[PDB]
């Protein structure tokens, strides 16, 4: 009962959270 | 010198040739994660040198089940109706993907817990994370961005 | 009985304050878009001032179980439905810092320290404590305001 | 004096591009934090384990379509110790003096 | 017209283009090329031009200095998750 | 973008190939 | 009447008194004041949120 429904926004296009360095064998 | 620290990428395609398809998957992870440090590998090298409550919940199907016996053997502090392990690494899985932990088990008749690290493993990548670490994340992010917002209240 | 009671003791408590900071931001976000008219400089401070307050309670709610939660450190295992559409899982379970961490360095390097170790560092602590004690001097001067 | 202080408290301005771009800054830079507080609402679905948890969960429309209660943890009260006891943690408290200093400079 | 350049010709042309500050900038503030260590490793490999007989082919001497800087920077440069070079985020 | 991309040879500069290099250089000693 | 108008002014004055003090005192806490003494009751633990106290202090105080 805080407000009513819960505000969507879900996002994978954001800045980024993952890096990358163990690509090499 | 830049670190990848709180889990990042995989090791990929290199034991994709050696082939990943469960059971072998665990060993592929070992090379990849750069995170087999003692017991599981140690068990591996010695040979290479020449239930639990959670386990009951888990239930092991195929050769990894055999290894499991070996791992208990490797690492078992023994009490009357109980056994505890040192540094074993192990897994829980489904279909395309699974998740694995490296743990310490404390047992009893009506309860048993393993304290460990847990790692999920989909398509050549490992995830190892923490709530509270998890929060600080987009939380501090929310606020730095709110203070960009507050800085913009530089309006008359 | 199959699977486990994992964690999340005060998780409900985080969610509540996580929501209120979401709820106060979200509403300001909705208005923020009717830039046709800004709500009254009273109104925005009422919403953006308790909207910042919301994050103090949400800031503190994090520390209160702060031992408990970084210790809990749960990483997800789920339905393989989570595995399809992928990323959502990478995204939704990920902790980082944004472009943010950078002015965090600007700030860290803005201090007078960095690689000189322990003995000289312990000393700086005693010195900062002396600054807080010279701040007590504020107590003395406040008596004067009388 | 009061009228003039009230004028500065009327947001009022006649700026072209100057006034325009600035308010767009507010929109985006505020929106970011609004959107990241929504990751905060996603930790809500992360509970699962309870009906009141589902309630919190429906917060995402994607939660409306991602049924599972998904996640689980163990015990590293030891890692809490490491967070607190590390020489790194002593040092990090220096990041507290450092940001706070630049805040005092502001 | 001449045939397509040789590898030696391609690398000599390329190392020398780094003598142009703007271009080096356009690279430093790329995204993709810093995700993987490939480019970073390539630039260190290119230091082969800094010694004879190779260096005797360099017409644009600055490119060698800039390569050296560029290289030493990279070793301690922190790479963001996207590719963004961290130590540069404040600049355009 | 009149600014060229780095030479195609960059793709070969993986950490896996770098590791194999010292032994390869040896073997070689034996366009 | 006049009385009610003044009351407000007095309250405003009290508010003005109580916040350069919070800027000074919170300065101590913002600068981080981790205590070897167990009795001292100010906290700055978690990363973001304990230096966030510094960002909030700024805008608030």
């Amino acid at each position: 009962p805080s407000y009513s429904p819960t505000s969507p926004s879900y996002s994978p296009t954001s800045p980024s959270y993952s890096p990358t360095s163990p690509s090499y064998s | 010198m830049n670190v990848t620290p709180l889990d990042e990428l995989q090791w990929k395609s290199p034991e994709w040739i050696q082939v990943f398809g469960l059971r072998t998957e665990n060993v592929l992870d070992y090379f990849a994660e750069s995170p087999f440090f003692d017991k599981t590998s140690n068990n591996q090298v010695i040979k290479m040198q020449r239930d639990p409550a959670r386990r009951q919940i888990l239930f092991k199907y195929p050769m990894y089940m055999q290894l499991e016996e070996e791992l208990m053997k490797l690492d078992g502090t023994e009490y009357v109706l109980s056994s505890v392990r040192e540094p074993d690494f192990w897994v829980i899985r489904k279909q395309r993907r699974t998740n694995n932990s490296g743990v310490g088990s404390a047992k009893g008749p009506e309860i048993i817990p393993l304290q460990d690290y847990y790692i999920i493993g989909a398509n050549i990548y490992q995830s190892p994370t923490i709530f509270k670490i998890v929060q600080s994340r987009l939380m501090s992010t929310s606020y730095h961005l709110n203070s960009t917002l507050e800085s913009l209240y530089d309006l008359i | 009985f199959d699977f486990n009671g994992v964690p999340g003791q005060a998780l409900d408590a985080v969610r509540m304050r996580l929501a209120q900071l979401t709820h106060s931001l979200r509403r300001i976000r909705d208005e923020m878009s009717k830039a046709e008219l800004p709500q009254w400089y009273t109104l925005q401070s009422q919403l953006n001032v308790t909207l910042s307050q919301l994050v103090s309670v949400t800031s503190t709610l994090q520390h209160f179980q702060e031992t408990l939660d970084s210790t809990v450190v749960y990483p997800l295992p789920k339905f393989p439905t989570t595995s399809h559409e992928s990323l959502v899982t990478t995204l939704l379970r990920k902790k980082n810092i944004p472009e943010v961490d950078e002015w965090m360095k600007y700030v860290r390097e803005t201090s007078g320290v960095t690689t000189a170790l322990l003995k000289d560092e312990e000393i700086e602590k005693l010195l900062q404590q002396d600054r807080e004690i010279t701040n007590w001097a504020r107590t003395t001067f406040r008596n004067e305001y009388g | 004096n009061e009228n003039g202080e009230t004028d500065d408290n009327i947001e009022t301005v006649m700026t072209q591009e100057q006034f325009v771009k600035r308010r767009r800054d507010m929109l985006e830079h505020i929106n970011l934090a609004m959107n990241e507080s929504s990751l905060a609402l996603e930790f809500v679905s992360l509970l699962l384990s309870s009906v009141k948890e589902s309630t919190g969960m429906s917060s995402m429309s994607p939660f409306l379509r991602k049924v599972v209660k998904p996640s689980s943890l163990n015990s590293d009260k030891i890692p809490y110790v490491a967070p607190t006891k590390k020489e790194y943690i002593e040092l990090d408290i220096l990041n507290k003096g450092w940001k706070l200093q630049s805040l005092n400079e502001s | 017209q001449n045939p397509l350049p040789t590898r030696f010709e391609v690398e000599l042309e390329f190392i020398q283009s780094l003598a142009n500050i703007q271009y080096v900038t356009y690279l430093l503030t790329q995204q993709q090329i810093w995700k993987s260590p490939n480019f970073k490793n390539y630039l260190k490999y290119l230091e082969y031009w800094c010694n004879p007989p190779y260096s005797q082919c360099i017409v644009y001497p600055n490119c060698l200095f800039i390569l050296k800087l560029l290289n030493g920077f990279m070793e301690s440069a922190i790479v963001n998750e996207d590719g963004l070079l961290e130590g540069l985020d404040e600049l355009p | 973008s009149l600014y060229p991309p780095p030479p195609p040879y960059v793709k070969f500069f993986t950490q896996s190939n770098l590791e194999k290099l010292p032994k390869y250089k040896e073997k070689k000693a034996a366009e | 009447m006049s009385n009610q108008a003044l009351y407000e002014k007095l309250e405003q004055t009290r508010t003005i008194l109580s916040v350069k003090l919070a800027e000074l005192i919170n300065m101590t806490t913002i600068a981080d004041r981790n205590d070897d003494d167990e009795g001292s009751f100010a906290q700055e633990n978690s990363e973001l949120a304990v230096a966030t106290t510094s960002v909030m202090m700024v805008n608030n105080q």
